[PDB]
């Protein structure tokens, strides 16, 4: 109707009401008083001209109350002004700089001085978690904030439904020379560039792609030929075993393994004019896959082999122990004297798991 | 990682109509709001509007409420701006903005901005 | 008006330190929080760090939580980025920028940049 102070009759939306007493203010008379208040009052002088409701006698309300007053104060002051109100703030009442939030849903800041770890925005109304700022739920009620986030992530119907495509994603390539991580799915292919630094690695085990004539590997047959040296662990290899010869291993030791789901979802990085797209892998399926294509199928089951650094040599005939014997060790085995073919065959195992490790530089888990 | 690509700037007369896009990757879409600001030769910052993860809410500046609308589509994480009748006070470089989760920040992402030019 | 000036950038070896450094001027340095945001290659701006009016409180962007140290000398108008361990992937110009508290803009200005290079 009227403001409180200076009588003049303007419209309810023309004026400012103080969320605190309710008392309906001109916009002149609001900003005149409130500003030489900080001029040359103090800041418990800052209620209401008209009422005096705020008791500023009283470090009951005082906080919550310097709170709401700060955003028509924002609106209403000039820059300096706004700027005491936050110095005689810190230096009267907090002895520090406010607790200022933003509200993640609707952008919309304020100071937030409560004891509550959930707090309301005065704008949009909407509670959140004041430390991992999602939007609050009982759930939260009594949980760390992670295993709020993480109970959210888990149960969300969109994540779910990629199935292990996520997983698959989630395990990044680190180049092991820039130290970018990229989070993409392997597929059947692990030679790997990367575009910060060009190096040429394999992305299965970390190892140089070397040029033409650049590999410093003793023996190595194929030097003027671009290539990769590789454990007898690294997807490159055992992207060539059978699914079924790579459960059989996961079996041996007791690791648990997928084959329904929890074309093929994973996403892939193709290149478009001026930039990436990201395009579904899209091929078949097969039962007992997971819902994942064959190569896709064959990267989790090796990243669980690696995870747990299932060593595929416990498994290997005698031809590919003589195989291995001569590609790491760089000797032809020869059986000895009195050997049959197990005794052959433990001989050659046992030389090899002495002698070379597994993958030094694969990502496990 | 996180990209913003904002196209759909140019020239406009007084009156006209302009549809902003903002292209987004990096990051799950659907799981965050998104928001247009925009600078104005010679001035500060000044945000325009936001929208929430799924479309549900929308809030706006006093000065662009009713003649703009902000809208998203999930299913290709593209932001939109439908700016209708224009004005010369409209004319700034626009950028789309990420909503963050971090303490301290609302955004932790901005385009590389597009300029809108009103004669 | 509102005037910010950054300096130090330049070509760093993986793993080394910078420090950045930014003159302010033309407003009451101490009534607002600052800010720094960067610019990787193609992309448009990535918040990093901000810092409260009086230094209470720092906020970091998850990717350079414990490498970062933002600070502020408001005697000098001077905001700071100490950056440690650096990655090829910290390449970008680094934004000086004054703080806001109007919604939705974190900061309503921010300078010329300061350009810095990861070697690999
Ligand atoms: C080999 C990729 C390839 O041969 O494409 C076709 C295919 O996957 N099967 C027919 C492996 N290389 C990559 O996947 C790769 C992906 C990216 C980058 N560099 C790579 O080598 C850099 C940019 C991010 C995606
Ligand atoms: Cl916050
Ligand atoms: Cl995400
Ligand atoms: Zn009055
Ligand atoms: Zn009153
Ligand atoms: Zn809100
Ligand atoms: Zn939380
Ligand atoms: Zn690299
Ligand atoms: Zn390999
Ligand atoms: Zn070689
Ligand atoms: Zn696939």
């Amino acid at each position: 109707q009227e403001c409180a102070v200076c009588g003049w009759a303007l419209p309810h939306n023309r004026m400012q009401a103080l969320t605190s007493c309710e008392c309906t203010i001109c916009p002149d008379c609001f900003r005149q008083h409130f500003t030489i208040a900080l001029k040359e009052k103090h800041i418990t002088d800052m209620v209401c001209p008209a009422c005096g409701r705020p008791d500023l006698t009283d470090d009951t309300q005082l906080l919550s109350y310097f709170s709401t007053l700060d955003i028509q104060l924002r609106e209403s002051l000039e820059p300096d002004a706004y700027a005491l109100f936050h110095k005689k703030l810190t230096e009267g009442v907090l002895m520090r700089d406010p607790k200022f939030l933003w509200c993640a849903q609707c952008s919309f800041g304020f100071i937030y001085e409560r004891e509550q770890l959930e707090a309301t925005c005065p704008q949009c109304h909407q509670t959140f978690c004041v430390r991992c700022k999602r939007q609050w739920e009982e759930q939260h009620r009594g949980r760390s904030c992670e295993d709020f986030q993480n109970w959210k992530r888990m149960n969300d119907p969109e994540y779910q439904a990629q199935g292990l495509a996520m997983y698959l994603q989630e395990n990044g390539i680190d180049c092991p020379k820039c130290k970018f991580s990229y989070a993409l799915a392997r597929g059947g292919c692990m030679h790997f560039h990367c575009t910060q630094c060009r190096h040429q690695f394999c992305s299965g085990c970390y190892n140089a792609f070397y040029a033409k004539n650049k590999c410093p590997e003793p023996n190595c047959r194929v030097k003027k030929s671009l290539h990769g040296h590789h454990p007898r662990d690294c997807l490159f290899y055992l992207r060539d075993w059978t699914a079924l010869r790579l459960q059989k291993l996961l079996q041996d030791n007791n690791v648990m393994f997928n084959t329904e789901p929890p074309g093929c979802r994973v996403i892939e990085q193709k290149e478009v004019p001026n930039g990436l797209r990201d395009e579904a892998c899209g091929k078949e399926t097969p039962a007992g896959y997971a819902g994942l294509c064959q190569a896709h199928y064959k990267e989790y089951l090796v990243s669980l082999i690696n995870a747990h650094s299932l060593d595929p040599a416990t498994l290997y005939e005698v031809e590919e122990l003589e195989t291995a014997t001569e590609r790491y060790l760089h000797v032809r085995p020869q059986p000895l004297a009195g050997e049959d073919p197990p005794a052959y065959q433990a001989r050659l195992l046992q030389k090899l798991t002495e002698e070379v490790p597994l993958g030094q530089s694969i990502p496990r888990r | 990682e996180v990209q913003l690509l904002e196209s759909g700037g140019g020239l406009v007369q007084p009156g006209g109509s302009l549809r902003l896009s903002c292209a987004a990757s990096g990051f799950t879409f659907r799981g965050y709001s998104m928001a247009w600001v925009r600078q104005a030769p010679g001035k500060g910052l000044e945000w325009v509007s936001t929208i929430s993860p799924i479309g549900t809410y929308t809030y706006y500046a006093d000065s662009v409420k009713g003649r703009f609308t902000i809208s998203r589509d999930n299913s290709k994480n593209t932001l939109y701006l439908q700016m209708n009748s224009l004005r010369a006070e409209d004319t700034a470089v626009y950028y789309c903005a990420k909503g963050s989760y971090s303490r301290g920040t609302p955004f932790d992402y901005w385009g590389q901005g597009t300029l809108v030019t009103v004669s």
